[PDB]
């Protein structure tokens, strides 16, 4: 009775299956979510970082689990991860990496003292 | 038209680094053409004779490239002092284009 | 059934005559090939550090055409005596290769 | 004036598109000769010939052109490379190289004298 399925389509099928509002950027209501995660598609069509993609939904939608009271959303590493091959796409456009996915307000790694998702190395 | 397998440009980045000098890896928004050409490709014999000079066939072949392009530079970030400077064609729209021009 | 967009060998009957002096034209039975290679074709930029940029794209592209085929001759009598030798190709396979391959 | 379509499905687009009735085998209708070739379907399905398909409906519905009062038909090479790859596969079933096949009975090769087409050596 804890955590709610996920209606954002882009967010489907990454590797969870439910979430919990608010989120990581302070979304009351997944229609928000969503809307604001369109801002990003072009970013993610470019092919920017194959990591893109799964790190937006997990900070928008963030993993939700029956087991505990937290939300689980990325590990540091990844957003700089993907930041370093996506940022300069945005100022190329005139854009900056938005204060919102500062990687430095998520934990730095995935272990019992925060739960966070990593990704690949390379 | 719309056909999304058409001839056409597509988007995409990659990550650039100088062979040659130490320089922090550059990332750049790049354009390629890719699809597939409406014209069928085709090849027939030709016939020769002493006094007709042939090749062995007449071929038809479209292939999807750059109809217009652009250069663009690319500025490194590199040992502290210095810039080092790629370009290349940025590609503005494709066509499908005869094989051998 | 079979698609007809593939590559493949067409045939037909033609007549093999000199396009200019005067002879005694002959029919023959011919193949050519035709239609759509599967494989997309595309074209990138290629980035240059060095002096200017060389060849600016690298691009794929496949087109259709004889794989094999044999080598033929045959003798038309032309105005007089005289007895001209013609050479041709009838195509045995078509497949699909590289445009500048 | 002089040539008909080809109303056999599985003789459609092989590399000629009209044909003539009476064919090489003697049918006097592409509707008798389609329910004769159903008989080498199996044959067909085991990819004991690459050639076999096109050798069969060059047989049954040969081709035609307006050019010509003859139909044309495979050479005997065609007819021998089909067979030796395709008459063993009949003999585990008990059934012999029909006659009506006999490759012995085509041009032997495609020139001036003797239309017929040819297929790949290999
Ligand atoms: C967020 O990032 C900006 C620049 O990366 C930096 O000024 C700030 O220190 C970061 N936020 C926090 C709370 O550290
Ligand atoms: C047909 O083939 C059979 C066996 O291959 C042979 O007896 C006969 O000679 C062939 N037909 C003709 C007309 O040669
Ligand atoms: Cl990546
Ligand atoms: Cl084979």
């Amino acid at each position: 009775r804890r955590c709610d399925p996920i209606r954002i389509s882009m967010c489907q099928n990454l590797g969870y299956n439910v979430t919990k509002m608010p989120n990581l950027v302070g979304h009351e209501l997944q229609t928000d979510a969503e809307l604001q995660l369109t801002t990003f598609t072009p970013l993610i069509q470019y092919g920017c970082s194959s990591q893109l993609q799964f790190f937006l939904c997990s900070v928008y939608v963030p993993m939700c689990t029956e087991k505990i009271n937290i939300p689980i959303g990325p590990c540091g590493g990844m957003c700089l991860s993907v930041k370093r091959r996506c940022e300069p796409v945005l100022k190329e456009f005139g854009f900056a990496w938005p204060e919102s996915l500062n990687c430095s307000k998520f934990p730095p790694q995935n272990d019992h003292n925060h739960m966070c998702m990593e990704g690949p190395g390379d | 038209d719309s056909d999304p397998r058409r001839c056409m440009r597509h988007h995409y980045v990659d990550s650039i680094s100088h062979p040659l000098y130490k320089c922090s890896s550059k990332m750049v928004l790049l354009a390629r053409c890719e699809g597939h050409c409406s014209q069928a490709s085709r090849s027939e014999p030709l016939v020769s004779f002493s006094t007709v000079l042939k090749q062995p066939f007449r071929s038809s072949c479209h292939c999807c490239r750059p109809q217009t392009s652009k250069l663009k530079a690319l500025r490194l970030r590199c040992s502290g002092g210095m810039r080092l400077t790629a370009t290349y064609r940025y590609i503005l729209s494709c066509h499908c284009e005869e094989c051998n021009s």
